[PDB]
């Protein structure tokens, strides 16, 4: 019967352009009593509840009710009457059907001023106990939504109040704010939704954060209202109250004693559920606490409080909040030094999980102090931590960059212990790239040449049956190590290493049976050819031999364009082919090896190749 | 300073604290100024044999007088949290003989900081026992038994803080459990005040507050309830080594009671209360008699007391209730199935909570469609009443999609940020130290609507704004719910009316597609 009455009235309003009542609104109230009576009938007699057609009928009824409400001259009472209508039951909001009408209610700049009147009887709906807590929570939604909409996409309270002209609800808010005494009768009167006190806290935060300078006679009531919330026992309400009182004492009206009290209450006993609240609270409170603590010279105890609480809950999880307390502002620091040993020990204890991104931001703090200057054991402590972290495995590259800048401001061979062995080899190679580059910075890498020679002997002979990344990433540190201004004035110390690496290229180019031995010779011959004009000129014919093998297995990858799997191991052969081109080409002192080399070059021009190195060989023919 | 060099830092303060009012930095702050965090692989014993006589002579004095506001309570708590910070591998008995004499003195008294060493010093002796066995397992465990015998005197004198979390579990337990059974049963199955049965005359239903102003102190119930939640957490571990006997039907009414009278002024205890509930419900035989005795009706939003901390305990409680409801799936008749889809479709359409809980609710309704089909295949008389249920849940799927589509352009705004916060976070990666693409060319060429957005501008944000991919969450929701919809719409083919009324020439085409 309810569905029949609803779609009969919906048909009668659809067949006309506007309301058949011509915005009278007497059958719609009859439909409202119809809905209340069928809800009471379905609640008393338990036959068949919560249907499809009941929900669709209620949706159609809300559609026609809110269609009539946007088509009237008194829109202020029947909206709140509709909020009364589903006090007992029937959802919490018509999602994007009632809230869309309220988003129409929030007109920009209140030109018509109907919304100001709505806010007036809205807060009269809030203070009067004419409904349960859920519809007063929807009243929170509409009131705080239009307030922060005027705050956000306009000036912060610049259109409603200009010279205390028409406040018209702020005195009702004074009457509301004055009742907070005796815990706003929270204990005396039982309210089971705690959204009401959070509504009031957020409403005060709107007034504090929006414009605390045009209003001056309300501020004692504001601070006593936001201070009565401190003495509760819950956690999120307590930290929201801490956040709003730090908003106020960061804005203006600064006291002397209790700002240290709310500071030490902020940085003590904060568990997991309120981390973002204390982050915002400290980030708002501390830049004015620094400038109002240093108004007198000798008070600097607000670093001593952080030190006392940091050594209080030592080596625990709650210290991490203080560990990135000192990281988000940094210019209020580089005035203490026990902080440095504290954070070094904390990152060395927290590296062994998922909080590694914390510890790097600890280390990125330390360098920011060092560049602020422009101890001793802690230097080798933090460099040992950095080396152990980068060889333990984005942010590792940040660790690389920070160690590279930090060395120039352990210094012994530790990498003899470095499956995952190839990954440790690559990370060791990335470490020794710069840790050999950043010491003895006058091209003075010759004293440790036997030690680093025995260190790298187990990875210059790497690619015999394993991956290419070891040689492809040790190539850079070999390219740094084999530039030592040559051997013409110094003793023959780099020269046995040169003869050793050239006989290694020789003995790895005698192996031509698989596609693993051909990479080591061409890579190390290329770094010898780049870093020295002299190379194995009596032994250039194995380079021609491997070049011909590269041509004859380019014949194997000629009739396919690409590989189905293992695609990298063809374009890396093309890459070392571009290497071997220039390597066997830039010296024209060949003997009988010129004509087969040129016939292979002509065969390379013959068959279908890629253009990016055909242009290289026509530039080479231009040379 | 990781050696004996700390001792000359307090060799002048090696004497005891005389005139303890202003001497708050002499002897007690040795683990507080600098000498608390330095490395010590085997560097402790160079001074650890000086800490034990010094702290021993500290603990010889400073008696049990707790009422005065710290003439001596400061150094008492100082040696207390010195005792937790020290990690040792040797000389365990010099630690152990000098800590029991204070915890054997504070058995019946717990008011005005009266003996809060115990929840730390028994844990430190537990830690030293877990380092290496000291064959002292029948001496220290009697004190908590005398605490349990004192609790009748504690409840008669109030017309607490046991903290039994690791006090009875030692991960081996080669002892009896019958004394543990009696010490649990002496306080579980009792009315914890003498007033909780007389508040059930107004039950017509539930109590939001703990007590309506019957006890004047109003802090004993808070501590006693906290201790009851501790013990209700800790007897779950006992179930796995050995089966518990002498009572099996006494846990569900106390579970419902403790869920009804958790205080709204705290939220920590509800976490391990729901953890103990799901640790009960993770078993095989304990989850059978429990749905009968709660009647699946006290498992509603009464478990959130106070609506400013029933926003972090939502996914936990909803996931445990749904996991247990999926676990039974055979005890449920059609009325309980109607009652649970009526609340889980509301959990699905609730926008205030996370996406994973909504996906879990949709998964629960998909797990219930098999029980609905089997129950409808049992008796055909309620076969229409089952079929309409299958048009409720998929209707909520149609609503959930709708709740996404209205946010469309709003989602696009965040996707714009998800371009820039990605685009500035991939071009900082090409600053690597790698090569063979630059030195090669160097060597070569050298010789040649704001509607949903209004929530994100509140001054009390309470949670950081997410930076995850909105389109990935939208595709996850659409793919999951459309697979569920395909399943349920195919499963609707068993509730076709009989084709004799339509009298079709081919009923073999019927009962497959046409309905």
């Amino acid at each position: 019967f309810f569905t029949n009455m609803v779609d009969l009235f919906n048909t009668m309003v659809i067949t006309n352009g506007d309301e058949w009542l011509k915005k009278k609104g007497n059958m719609i109230l009859k439909l409202k009593d119809m809905l209340n009576l069928t809800l009471k009938t379905i609640k008393e007699n338990s036959f068949y509840i919560d249907h499809l057609q009941l929900n669709q009928s209620i949706a159609k009824f809300q559609a026609l009710y809110l269609r009539f409400t946007e088509l009237s001259e008194r829109d202020q009472n029947p909206l709140l009457l509709d909020f009364i209508d589903f006090s007992f039951s029937n959802g919490i909001k018509a999602s994007y059907s009632l809230k869309k009408f309220i988003f129409h209610n929030i007109i920009a700049s209140s030109n018509k001023e109907k919304q100001n009147n709505f806010i007036n009887d809205a807060t009269l709906f809030v203070l009067s106990d004419k409904c349960l807590d859920a519809r007063i929570f929807v009243l929170k939604n509409v009131i705080n939504s239009t307030l922060i909409y005027e705050v956000a996409t306009s000036g912060s309270l610049k259109s409603y109040l200009v010279e205390d002209k028409k406040p018209k609800w702020l005195e009702l808010l004074h009457n509301k704010i004055w009742k907070n005494s005796n815990a706003i009768l929270a204990y005396d009167v039982l309210d089971h939704h705690d959204l009401f006190r959070f509504e009031l806290l957020q409403l005060s935060a709107i007034f504090i954060k929006a414009d605390p300078e045009i209003i001056a006679e309300i501020k004692k009531d504001i601070i006593k209202f936001c201070w009565n919330f401190i003495k509760l026992e819950d956690t999120l309400i307590k930290q929201s109250a801490y956040l709003v009182t730090s908003y106020f004492i960061s804005k203006f009206d600064f006291p002397i004693k209790v700002v240290t009290q709310v500071f030490v209450a902020l940085l003590r006993s904060s568990h997991v559920e309120a981390r973002y609240l204390v982050k915002q609270s400290l980030d708002v409170l501390t830049p004015v606490l620094h400038e109002r603590m240093n108004a007198a010279g000798t008070p600097d105890t607000w670093i001593n409080w952080v030190k006392r609480v940091m050594v209080e809950n030592s080596s625990s999880q709650n210290n991490i909040l203080y560990q990135f307390l000192i990281s988000h502002p940094d210019l209020f620091f580089n005035s203490r030094d026990l902080f440095i040993s504290n954070i070094i020990h904390h990152m060395n204890k927290i590296t062994f999980s998922d909080s590694h991104t914390l510890a790097i931001d600890l280390a990125s703090l330390i360098l920011y102090w060092e560049n602020k200057t422009l101890s001793l054991h802690l230097r080798e402590a933090c460099t040992a931590f950095l080396i152990r972290y980068v060889c333990a495995s984005e942010l590792g590259l940040r660790a690389i960059n920070i160690l590279s800048e930090l060395i120039s401001d352990v210094k012994l061979v530790y990498f003899e212990k470095f499956s995952e062995n190839i990954l440790y080899y690559c990370m060791n190679a990335l470490d020794v790239l710069y840790v050999f580059f950043k010491n003895k910075t006058k091209e003075w890498i010759m004293e440790n040449l036997p030690t680093i020679q025995n260190l790298l002997e187990k990875c210059i002979k790497s690619d015999h049956h394993d991956v290419q990344e070891a040689l492809q990433k040790v190539l850079q540190v070999i390219m740094k190590a084999i530039k030592a201004q040559g051997v013409s004035v110094i003793i023959e110390e780099e020269s046995p290493g040169k003869t050793f690496i050239q006989m290694l290229t020789s003995v790895i180019t005698q192996d031509l049976q698989e596609t693993s031995s051909v990479t080591a010779g061409v890579t190390l011959a290329w770094v010898l050819f780049m870093n020295f004009p002299d190379n194995i000129v009596p032994l250039l014919t194995p380079l021609m031999k491997t070049f011909s093998k590269l041509c004859k297995d380019h014949l194997s990858i000629s009739q396919p364009k690409d590989a189905m799997a293992l695609e990298e191991a063809r374009i890396t052969t093309k890459l070392l082919e571009k290497v071997l081109y220039i390597l066997s080409l830039k010296v024209s002192l060949l003997g009988d090896s010129r004509r087969p080399f040129l016939s292979t070059v002509a065969l390379l021009i013959d068959h279908s190749m890629d253009q990016n190195f055909l242009r290289k060989i026509v530039n080479m023919s231009r040379s | 300073m990781s050696l004996t060099e700390q001792i000359e830092q307090f060799a002048s303060r090696f004497r005891d604290d005389d005139a303890t009012l202003q001497s708050r930095y002499s002897t007690l702050s040795e683990l507080y100024d600098i000498m608390e965090l330095l490395n010590s692989p085997e560097d402790y014993h160079f001074f650890l044999q000086a800490v034990i006589p010094l702290l021993l002579n500290q603990l010889k004095e400073v008696p049990i007088s707790y009422d005065a506001h710290s003439p001596e309570q400061k150094l008492r708590n100082s040696m207390l949290d010195i005792f937790n910070r020290c990690l040792m591998n040797q000389t365990f008995q010099p630690y152990a003989m000098e800590v029991l004499e204070f915890l054997l003195s504070v058995l019946p008294k717990e008011n005005e900081e009266n003996g809060i060493l115990c929840m730390k010093v028994l844990t430190t002796l537990f830690k030293s026992f877990k380092s290496i066995l000291q064959d002292k397992l029948d001496s220290f465990i009697r004190i908590i038994i005398q605490i349990y015998k004192n609790t009748p005197n504690l409840i008669n004198q109030t017309f607490l803080r046991s903290s039994m979390f690791s006090f009875k579990i030692l991960s081996e337990c080669p002892i009896t459990m019958v004394t543990l059974y009696s010490s649990y049963k002496q306080l579980t199955s009792t009315s914890l005040p003498e007033f909780t049965p007389l508040i059930m005359n107004l039950l017509n239903t539930s109590i939001s507050t703990e007590i309506i102003n019957r006890p004047a102190y109003c802090d004993f119930i808070l501590a006693q309830i906290k201790a009851t939640s501790f013990l209700a957490y800790v007897f779950i571990r006992g179930y796995a080594p050995e089966f518990l006997q002498d009572y099996v039907n006494f846990v569900p009414d106390l579970i419902i009671r403790l869920l009804q009278d958790c205080p709204s002024e705290l939220s920590s205890a509800r976490k391990e209360l729901l953890h103990a509930t799901r640790h009960i419900l993770s078993t095989n035989y304990k989850k059978l008699f429990l749905p009968k005795l709660d009647y699946l009706f006290d498992e509603r939003i009464l478990i959130g007391n106070g609506f400013t901390m029933h926003e972090t305990l939502r996914p936990l409680a909803y996931s445990t209730v749904a996991d247990f409801i999926h676990n039974i799936r055979s005890e449920l008749q059609l009325s309980e199935i109607e009652k649970t889809i009526k609340i889980y479709t509301g959990y699905l359409l609730d926008e205030s909570l996370a996406l994973t809980v909504q996906i879990m609710s949709a998964k629960l309704l998909l797990n219930l469609v098999e029980r609905i089909l089997k129950l409808g295949k049992e008796n055909p008389q309620e076969a229409p009443r089952a079929k309409k249920l299958l048009m409720i849940i998929i209707d909520s799927y149609m609503n959930r999609f709708k709740t996404l589509n209205r946010q469309y352009d709003t989602i696009m705004k965040y996707y714009g940020r998800y371009e820039t916060h990605k685009k500035e976070k991939a071009e900082k990666l090409k600053n690597s130290i790698q090569d063979n693409d630059k030195e090669s060319e160097e060597f070569m060429r050298k010789v040649l609507v704001e509607m949903f957005d209004i929530k994100n501008y509140a001054p009390i944000l309470l949670l950081p704004t997410p930076t995850n991919d909105p389109i990935k969450d939208a595709f996850y929701l659409y793919r999951t719910l459309m697979s569920f919809l395909k399943t349920i719409i195919h499963d609707l083919k068993v509730f076709n009316p009989p084709p004799n009324e339509y009298t079709v020439a081919n009923p073999k085409l019927w009962a497959s597609v046409s309905r």
